[PDB]
């Protein structure tokens, strides 16, 4: 099928269910594209898949999409070169893709189960922007008879924090909203910091919504732990050194341009909660190599 | 700073439980019982163990050689199966 | 004059000239009250002045007003004032107050002259919020045939940074406006930080608009100089330790929305006052000398 069908299917899948990330939609679109092929040679199919991934990347500019596409491409073909009939190989790869899609969807519950035991009783928690996995973690924590208070940030320019505040108020939890310029003023009362992630880099740092770097520095100045929640399919191969090493195709969405993302160094992070387990920033270098088979 | 310790003192746990992390004993060691009524409104605490973060350690001397603190994780991966982490 | 007349005169003086600070308005109102007081007593005059200062501070909650009133009261009484006649003493204190008012209006130019030489050639300067003294400093610097670039912050929630940028436009200097959460991202390109002030405390720290503490911490994390411009009549007696110790009558103006925050003396490099150029350790006793 052509690119117009690809874009239409992608947008329809995104719009049908709001509780879904871009990566899952991209993976489902790629699987549907795989099921609608007619070729006879493997590398022609490889070229078609690469072109499809490249076209899909141009619509939405997020880090997770490209990494998910690459992981899907190199995970689908562990053993598909044995027989001489195209049909058997195609069936085997379709089965492998279905298995991969099945295995993708169990990460959030594992993350919540591993992370909910780090919250004390009667504690104040700071957070930035909106993230669904953090909400799941908090739901699991409140299901275990614990009490805490939450501070959130308005997170300009789209006021994303108020949405998370409204979602939190539905679970009768004390939640308050502060300004974007009062983070350092309010760090005094906090006890721990939990944020989401948009991509994990080779040296252990992260890429996230603009405004995380200053919060991390302020928390480091007063010796507060910094926790990160992420997923396996968000691992990318990149080794930035400063703020200007980030590729420009991720900074500006499709100074005065207001870049949307920023990078945080591994020396300001305490622990990482992934579906692979609990890893210090030093083990990410090995785990990324092992993952990229 | 140098730590001397064999291999059977390595455990697959993270510092998240606290509470029972320390070990408290009778306050008799600190304040004698012969202090009279003063021992009716005073709280005495006698911990035993203490927690040390890993940024303050330089080397580990074991029965195989010297290793940096960041290597310990790898050792664990070859000692215990991840299934049996929680009994 | 009564309380209503006091408030009317204060508001009219504030409204007439936008290029004027609250302290000068309070001082002028106090002088006007002094010139329209009747009676034969000194303690009565002192009580009337104290009540006037209290009712003036009640209307507007800014740090400079109280310090200006206290300094005025201390200064106008530093002479003989023994004699035998009320009228002679009254004229003496009126003359002293007029001389004090004349002296106050000659500090911005001195600050600009002392501070303009610290700017390099072809440098990037980061600043925060709106402040007239910084504008005067930059005008003096640009009058000396130098080139530089300026970054500003939108300064929520009233967006004063845009007004500062619009004022900077007439001076044909390159100017950029960044978000209130992009300070850490933009700190790398900067070279020095220049901010205003709202009140100087005993230990050397300052009190300013919300959002300065994070800028100071970020600048300290990358080894960049931090400069402060202040005025003599803004020195107040207070020794805060943390953010909680700030008095509540200055935090919240007449969900949490504090308006000011305090910055420690260990994150500052130099202070440019009308007394001269002082390290943070010099304020601790210059303040003692000033409050005679």
């Amino acid at each position: 099928m052509d690119d117009k069908e690809l874009i239409e299917y992608f947008k329809s899948q995104m719009k049908e269910d709001p509780d879904m990330a871009s990566a899952v939609a991209a993976i489902r679109t790629l699987l549907e594209f795989l099921k609608r092929d007619k070729g006879e040679t493997i590398q022609g199919l490889r070229a078609n898949l690469t072109s499809a991934i490249e076209t899909l990347c141009g619509v939405d500019s997020s880090v997770a999409v490209s990494s998910g596409g690459e992981l899907f491409l190199r995970f689908i073909s562990l053993a598909s070169l044995e027989y001489s009939d195209y049909s058997k190989c195609k069936k085997i790869m379709i089965e492998r893709g279905e298995l991969f899609l099945r295995r993708i969807s169990l990460s959030r519950n594992k993350i919540a189960d591993l992370c909910h035991t780090f919250i004390k009783d009667g504690a104040t928690i700071l957070t930035h922007a909106y993230s669904r996995v953090v909400l799941r973690v908090l739901e699991a924590a409140v299901a275990a008879k614990k009490r805490f208070s939450v501070y959130v940030t308005e997170s300009q320019p789209d006021l994303s924090g108020k949405k998370m505040a409204k979602a939190l108020c539905h679970l009768n939890v004390p939640v308050t909203v502060v300004l974007d310029a009062a983070v350092g003023y309010i760090m005094e009362k906090a006890d721990l910091v939990i944020v989401g992630a948009e991509g994990v880099v080779e040296n252990g740092g992260i890429i996230n919504k603009i405004g995380t770097n200053q919060m991390a520095v302020c928390a480091k100045a007063q010796n507060k732990p910094f926790y990160v929640v992420a997923e396996s399919f968000k691992f990318v191969r990149l080794f930035p050194l400063n703020q200007q090493d980030v590729p420009d195709k991720f900074k500006y969405k499709a100074k005065e341009e207001h870049p949307w993302v920023d990078y945080t160094a591994p020396s300001l992070i305490t622990l990482l909660f992934t579906d692979l387990g609990v890893l210090t920033p030093s083990a990410v270098s090995d785990e990324l190599i092992k993952l990229y088979l | 700073l140098i730590v001397c310790a064999p291999m059977f003192k390595l455990s697959p746990q993270f510092p998240n439980e606290e509470d029972s992390f320390h070990k408290f004993v009778a306050p008799e060691e600190v304040l004698p019982f012969t202090e009279g009524d003063i021992l009716e409104k005073v709280s005495v605490h006698c911990p035993v163990f203490d927690y040390v973060p890993p940024e303050l350690i330089t080397l580990f001397i074991s029965n195989i050689g010297g290793n940096a603190p960041s290597y310990i994780y790898r050792l664990m991966s070859e000692l215990y199966h991840p299934d049996d982490h929680v009994l």
